[PDB]
């Protein structure tokens, strides 16, 4: 059994030298012998590679004392309805040097905001992982036409995550002590969260008694929604996948059973808006 | 398309550490809570007659050690995250790491928790004889 998490997206499928491969699976076949690997003097290390590593496939089912879990029950979500923010991401596709993973392109929220990121991925090198721009294309097909202009209008991730934190802080400061991202088919939204979410034990704000909702890599400090100006990471968010509540069929068909005023505009924020709308109708009607 | 690098047994721990603010602490805490060590490391078939030094160009396991590919024993390599140091470059990737056989069930945790003697090249507490 293998997973897609951390799949090596290099166009040409090959493994690495045993000293460089992150895992047994990823070692070059030349070095493998029944479950083990051999060193072969004469077949040297690769000192120039750049291998795109897929962030698709995270599973947040950890159980670690003192670390709150990101994904919450329906009952806990309902207590925290004032914190609900619908969230959806449209991606672009890795291309040229790499194929097989998707990069966040348009990030949409139930506030109506869409943020556009330059295509950026995690690239292994002989010395580290390089968070860097990667070649990408919009999804092929006419239903994806609106994504073509976005491909050259993105912002760098350091700007995007600051804008996310600022949007969430402005929206939530007078609503809740947390955020609950309301998702539908959460896989790629969770992938996208890798770009702007950090987790750990509960902390307090560096300026007041409220729980920390944000983190600053520059200063290694924490803050609540009221005091997060300039902060770059969302810290300990919560989240729920509405699709997991037993629906059959797509988001729009289920949304439309209860609501007639959200026409599908085929954009990330629209999915985010319909997802929060459906969640409200399902949890609070009947 | 693409080439899988991981197995399902590591999904949980790798996901946890990849999002963590303090990955090292996270792995330690995860282990302390009963989580299984990271598997799918690059374990070497070697003679077991080497020098026993901790971090080497070729496998150097002695009779009481296992040799591993170095990147595969590094938490930051395994989670594809930034490294502690100022340059952000790894000391294990590109080398072989010898692990005491008693500790070979968790090579990532072993390198995370231990230190190498810069004089004799042996792990402190697991080979270093220095006065
Ligand atoms: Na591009
Ligand atoms: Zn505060
Ligand atoms: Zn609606
Ligand atoms: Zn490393
Ligand atoms: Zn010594």
């Amino acid at each position: 059994n293998v997973t897609g998490l951390f799949k090596d997206c290099s166009k040409v499928i090959t493994g690495l030298h045993p000293t460089q491969a992150p895992t047994h699976l990823s070692v070059d076949t030349k070095f493998k012998t029944e479950g083990l690997c051999v060193d072969i003097p004469g077949i040297p290390k690769d000192m120039t590679y750049r291998r795109l590593i897929s962030m698709m496939g995270f599973k947040m089912n950890y159980q670690v004392n003192g670390y709150p879990n990101m994904f919450i029950t329906r009952e806990e979500a309902i207590r925290h309805v004032r914190a609900w923010i619908g969230f959806d991401v449209e991606g672009c596709h890795a291309t040229r040097e790499a194929v097989g993973t998707n990069l966040p392109l348009q990030l949409g929220f139930s506030t109506g905001v869409n943020l556009v990121a330059v295509p950026t991925g995690y690239v292994d090198t002989p010395n580290n992982t390089d968070f860097s721009r990667v070649s990408a294309k919009p999804p092929p097909g006419d239903q994806f036409k609106h994504l073509i202009p976005l491909m050259y209008k993105g912002l760098p991730w350091n700007v995007v995550r600051i804008k996310i934190v600022q949007m969430l802080s402005d929206t939530l400061k007078n609503l809740s002590d947390r955020v609950v991202f309301v998702l539908w088919a959460h896989g790629f939204e969770l992938t996208s969260m890798k770009y702007f979410v950090k987790i750990g034990p509960e902390r307090t704000c560096c300026l007041c008694d409220r729980r920390a909702t944000c983190f600053s890599t520059a200063s290694d400090t924490y803050a609540c929604w009221h005091h997060s100006i300039g902060f770059d990471y969302v810290y300990n968010p919560f989240m729920i996948d509405v699709q997991q509540w037993g629906f059959t069929g797509n988001l729009q068909s289920n949304h439309d059973l209860y609501c007639q005023v959200h026409g599908n505009a085929h954009v990330a924020s629209c999915d985010a808006i319909m997802t929060r709308c459906l969640a409200v109708h399902e949890c609070f009607v009947k | 398309a693409g080439n899988a690098t991981e197995v399902p047994a590591n999904s949980t721990v790798l996901s946890f550490c990849a999002f963590a603010v303090d990955a090292a602490k996270a792995y330690k805490d995860y282990l302390a809570s009963g989580g299984q060590p990271i598997t799918n490391c690059v374990k070497m078939l070697c003679t077991h007659t080497g020098t026993g030094q901790a971090i080497t160009v070729t496998p150097e396991a002695n009779m009481d050690q296992e040799s591993f590919g170095g990147a595969s024993c590094c938490l930051y390599c395994r989670c594809h995250i930034d490294h502690p140091n100022p340059k952000g470059f790894c000391d294990l990737k590109g080398k072989y790491v010898q692990i005491p056989t008693t500790c070979a069930n968790d090579p990532v945790g072993f390198t995370l928790k231990n230190t190498v003697c810069t004089v004799c090249g042996m792990w402190k507490g697991y080979g270093c004889s220095c006065d």
